[PDB]
């Protein structure tokens, strides 16, 4: 369990994707030319995970995205062969990404995926970043996942999927695309981090006091969360070391693998954090719903499993105390029938900018609130049958929408069942 | 198992290799399959030095097996007069019974060990003791034609 | 004479390092294998060039841990064919250790064991080191134990299991893995010493004075107590001189073969009497498994002293505890305390937080109160299996779901077996 192959698809896919490579290249001490200028061994200890030069494949039907990446800061480092781009765009049509145009290109992508996996000592799995309201990131991504799932069934599939919200784009077909895509992810991926644009806006607007958040503002929150949750994977550590061990200790039921991520402290784009937080302060950013990257209230549900990642030099004794504290002082919010379901890990290297930090990955049944929002928007749209001629024209059947609608509602009911469950 | 090597030796009669195995802390009362301790086996095949070695290291002189046989039973059966008096001196059960109802006096009389019969009797053997079929040691001399034994039983 | 050690999973391998580090100091053997100086060749073999090689196999379904062995202080000590590694780990999944991943390497592992057994003349049996909660430790060990009961069936096998504890626990499913291996390894193990990582944690925080112990801290403490148990086999003592005697003295029931080990004294490196250390053997704070023997009946009890000990001091300390405490025994037991002594001093590691003590003792006692430890695992197991939590991971790696229930019934039956003896 060593190497990880990374993929980014669609506009958002390559945006937060490149942002992620910017962050962890710095943290590992790699320059845009691809040379080590660090000063620590804990950095190159597990550099073989994401690098060889990144083990990254860049995908989009929109050919313009090619240059938006290469003209970026770390755009020079990506392998030229690993750019695979189509002629035209999908235009927010999931069917075009999943059945027609995205399907024609998906073979070329699998060829590069094969090439990068071929030269791996021991593959762990894959890592996809993409948006769910789009046509390419959602339609071709979910098609790519299934195509890899069947070509690499002995490996983990881990996605960073961002949820659409009216607060970030007024496109009304996004409920369609996201619902169809959720119907895929619940069946095709081992673990998926739910990035909610609703929550990214509400954090940039209300907590960071930015009246008009841009993509860059939301993308800053994403890339910082990603490096936090992938801290265990990139540096030496006992707990939640590899992708499979993580999913084993996080997902008790195969369909319920949608994590609500959140981390602390919330900073602005290059602002100054005056006083580094204390351990009890970081700890009290868990239930604090203003730190969740998904727009859900943990108070309204119950945690099945929890993983905490503290970055920086601090008291391992105090962290243990505070985590053991917050669990039993809110004992009604953690499921009783899973003992020792919360797991904490520490990493001495903090993230750049901050002295200390803490990321809070949680499988909370409250996530049903998120799927409620998407379904109600989907159903309102679907009951009036709007924009269906887009999808059906590309070979889709009206029945598919009903199945994805029903399958998402079953997913909601399951979360509600285990919320009302009792140990007795 | 060191308790199993000590049975192999005490049986076949390697006097020296008992001291070796016992210096390695072998179980003096180690049972084989049918419950026979090394003292049982040495008293069957007439290895006098091995009997006195095991007894003084702490061997159950009145240990029974799966069929209720004490080492004095087996010594009086085969006819090891040297061993019989060693066991009795170490507190052997002179009127022990086994699953077939026999005492050591029964076995020494059946096998014609007249010299051992007299030793058991003088250690307070039950001359009127009966077996399963209901026969005393005196009945065996009557039934078996041995008048040398009948006279030795009424002495 | 000889005895083979096997180390499975990170726990086994890393505790192995701590033990063979401590064995080489006790036997004056050098890191390169040499010796400027038999009873100790029960554990080591010899090269024609005067080099002493351990009779050990290291197994892990993933290189990282064993890679540090062959690039560490004792890289020269082991032959490279003795250190075996796969590539994909078991991922805290008994199924992968036992079914999916374990079958890919089990044959290579059994083959490398044959090469050490072929060098040996009168092989006694196997010592096995592994965790409970680990996927490799639970799954692969239970598989290897099955196959060793075939290819070497007519000899002994002893366990050194790491009982899990939330303070260092790496997985949620560690109750599952513990129950699953304990079910399938129950019939194939003659005796098994559990090590509760919580007690070792508690001990290191109280008596070694460490805020947050590391694995090295716990492993060093563990290696000391393991050395105390294997001392009788390595120096030719009077008690427990071979692997059979462990079953003879401590196991009066094939199933109930789980002794409680108590070790005193644990002195920080910053002397006690024979009586003082023997009283600490009946103090729960110094046990390796957290339970209360006062709530249970003793089936057997051995005392392994080592160091500056006068045999009469022992008998006084025994009579003191046999008179001034109420150690309840079962009626069908010899109820007499077995004793053995080895006059060599307890070796510590140069730099270790543990100090050199003049004398030391390790009490091995098969009390029925150790059932309390099984009850804690079974309860955690029941909560998760009541909702079939995490079960799909196991079933998806070659395991039938029924095996969960068959294992739980074997654990419930064992809890009844401990109860009926103690009533
Ligand atoms: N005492 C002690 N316990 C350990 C050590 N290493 C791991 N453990 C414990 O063993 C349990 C399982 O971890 P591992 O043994 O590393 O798992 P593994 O056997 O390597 O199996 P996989 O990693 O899943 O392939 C955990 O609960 C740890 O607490 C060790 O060196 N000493
Ligand atoms: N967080 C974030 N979301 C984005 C970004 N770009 C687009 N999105 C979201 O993704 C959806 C649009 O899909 P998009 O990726 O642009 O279409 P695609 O090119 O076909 O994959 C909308 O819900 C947007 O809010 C970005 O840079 N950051
Ligand atoms: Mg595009
Ligand atoms: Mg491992």
């Amino acid at each position: 369990m060593r190497e990880i192959v990374h993929i980014q698809a669609g506009q958002c896919g390559n945006q937060i994707g490149a942002k992620f490579w910017e962050v962890i290249s710095d943290e590992h001490g790699i320059d845009p030319t691809g040379s080590y200028h660090g000063d620590s061994d804990l950095q190159l200890e597990r550099i073989n995970v994401y690098y060889n030069v990144p083990r990254a494949i860049l995908v989009d039907l929109e050919p313009g995205t090619m240059d938006s990446v290469r003209s970026g800061p770390f755009g020079q480092i990506f392998r030229p062969d690993n750019f695979v781009f189509g002629q035209s765009g999908a235009g927010n049509n999931w069917a075009k990404g999943h059945y027609t145009e995205g399907a024609e290109l998906v073979d070329s992508v699998l060829d590069v995926v094969r090439k990068e996996s071929e030269s791996c000592d021991c593959l762990q799995g894959f890592q996809l970043t993409h948006s769910l309201g789009g046509g390419t990131g959602s339609g071709m991504g979910t098609l790519l996942i299934s195509k890899i799932r069947e070509e690499y069934p002995d490996r983990i599939m881990n996605t960073f999927s961002v949820v659409p919200s009216p607060k970030v784009s007024d496109t009304v077909v996004e409920p369609y695309n996201a619902t169809l895509s959720v119907h895929q992810l619940v069946e095709n991926t081992d673990e998926t981090y739910c990035i909610d644009n609703e929550a990214l806006y509400d954090i940039c607007f209300r907590t960071l006091k930015l009246t008009t958040p841009t993509y860059g503002d939301l993308n800053h929150l994403v890339s910082a969360t990603m490096s936090g949750v992938t801290t265990c994977l990139r540096f030496p550590g006992q707990l939640n070391a590899d992708l499979r061990k993580l999913a084993v200790n996080m997902v008790p039921f195969p369909r319920l693998h949608f994590f609500m991520p959140g981390f602390a402290p919330l900073t602005s784009r290059g602002s100054q954090q005056y006083r580094a937080l204390t351990v009890p302060e970081l700890t009290q950013q868990m239930f604090d719903a203003k730190n969740m990257m998904a727009a859900c209230d943990p108070r309204h549900g119950r945690y099945l499993t929890v993983a905490a990642v503290f970055r920086g030099r601090m008291s391992m004794k105090e962290v243990d105390e505070q985590m053991l504290n917050v669990q039993n002082k809110n004992s009604s919010y953690f499921v009783e029938w899973i003992p020792n379901n919360v797991k904490t890990a520490v990493c001495d290297i903090p993230p750049r900018g901050l002295k200390m930090s803490a990321t809070f990955i949680g499988n909370s049944t409250a996530i049903q609130e998120l799927f409620k929002r998407i379904s109600e928007q989907f159903t309102a749209m679907f009951r009036r049958k709007a924009f269906l001629h887009w999808y059906t024209g590309e070979g889709m059947d009206e029945m598919e929408f009903t199945e994805a609608e029903s399958n998402m509602n079953d997913l909601v009911s399951e979360y509600q069942q285990y919320q009302d469950a009792t140990a007795d | 198992d060191l308790g199993k090597k000590l049975l192999e030796a005490a049986r076949a009669g390697q006097d020296d290799e008992v001291r070796i195995l016992m210096a390695n802390g072998a179980d003096v009362n180690a049972t084989d399959a049918s419950g026979l301790t090394p003292l049982h086996l040495a008293a069957t095949y007439g290895h006098l030095e091995i009997v006195e070695v095991l007894l003084k290291h702490g061997a159950d002189v009145n240990a029974i097996d799966i069929m209720g046989s004490t080492p004095l039973h087996l010594a009086a059966l085969i006819g090891h007069l040297e061993i019989v008096e060693v066991l009795l001196k170490h507190g052997a059960d002179v009127n022990a019974v086994d699953t077939w109802g026999d005492t050591p006096l029964h076995l020494a009389a059946i096998m014609g060990h007249l010299e051992i019969v007299e030793v058991l009797l003088k250690h307070g053997a039950d001359v009127n003791a009966q077996d399963k079929f209901g026969k005393t040691a005196f009945d065996i001399s009557i039934d078996n034609g041995n008048e040398d034994l009948a006279e030795i039983l009424q002495k | 004479r000889e005895c083979i050690s096997i180390h499975v999973g990170q726990a086994g391998v890393q505790i192995g390092n701590a033990c063979w580090e401590l064995y080489c100091l006790e036997h004056g053997i050098q890191p390169d294998g040499q010796m400027p100086s038999d009873s100790f060749n029960t554990f080591f073999s010899e090269t024609g060039a005067g080099k002493h090689v351990p009779r050990a196999v290291f197994v892990d379904l993933e290189p990282t841990v064993i890679d540090e062995v062959r690039t560490g202080t004792y890289r020269q000590l082991f032959h490279p064919e003795q250190l075996i590694t796969g590539k994909e780990d078991a991922a805290n999944n008994y199924a992968r250790g036992h079914y999916t991943i374990g079958k890919e390497i089990i044959d290579l592992v059994l083959d490398r064991i044959r090469k050490l057994a072929d060098q040996c003349t009168g092989l006694q049996g196997f010592s096995v080191f592994h965790s409970f909660g680990g996927g490799t430790g639970s799954g692969f060990t239970s598989l290897l134990m099955e196959r060793l009961s075939v290819d070497y069936g007519k000899k002994s096998k002893l366990e050194f299991s790491i009982y899990p504890a939330p303070q260092v626990s790496t997985a949620v499913v560690e109750p599952y893995n513990s129950i699953l291996t304990t079910h399938t390894t129950l019939e194939h193990s003659d005796c098994a010493f559990m090590v509760d990582n919580e007690a070792i944690y508690d001990i290191c925080r109280r008596n070694l004075d460490i805020e947050r112990p590391t694995y090295t801290n716990l492993n060093r403490l563990i290696g000391q107590i393991v050395s105390s148990i294997t001392a009788s086999l390595r120096f030719d003592g009077a008690l427990n001189v071979d692997l059979t005697e462990f079953q003879t003295n401590l196991v009066p029931y094939p199933r109930a073969h789980f002794p409680l080990a108590t070790y005193a004294p644990v002195i920080s490196a910053e002397q006690l009497s024979v009586a003082e250390i023997t009283n600490a053997c009946f103090e729960p704070a110094n046990q390796m498994v957290k339970c209360d023997p006062r709530h249970g009946k003793y089936m057997a009890c051995c005392l392994l002293y080592r160091g500056d000990v006068v045999p009469k001091d022992v008998n006084a300390a025994i009579a003191t505890i046999k008179t001034k405490r109420t150690i309840q025994f079962v009626d069908w037991c010899p109820t007499g305390f077995k004793v053995g002594i080895n006059y060599e001093p307890p070796t510590v590691v140069p730099g270790g937080d543990l100090a050199k003590v003049q004398r030391a003792v390790c009490m091995l006692s098969n009390t029925t109160a150790i059932a309390e430890a099984w009850a804690r695992l079974d309860h955690k197991f029941d909560l998760m299996y009541a909702k079939r939590a995490f079960v799909h991971w196991y079933v998806g790696e070659g395991m039938e779901e029924g095996e969960f229930s068959e294992a739980r019934e074997d654990m419930a039956a064992l809890e009844k077996d401990y109860e009926e003896v103690g009533v």
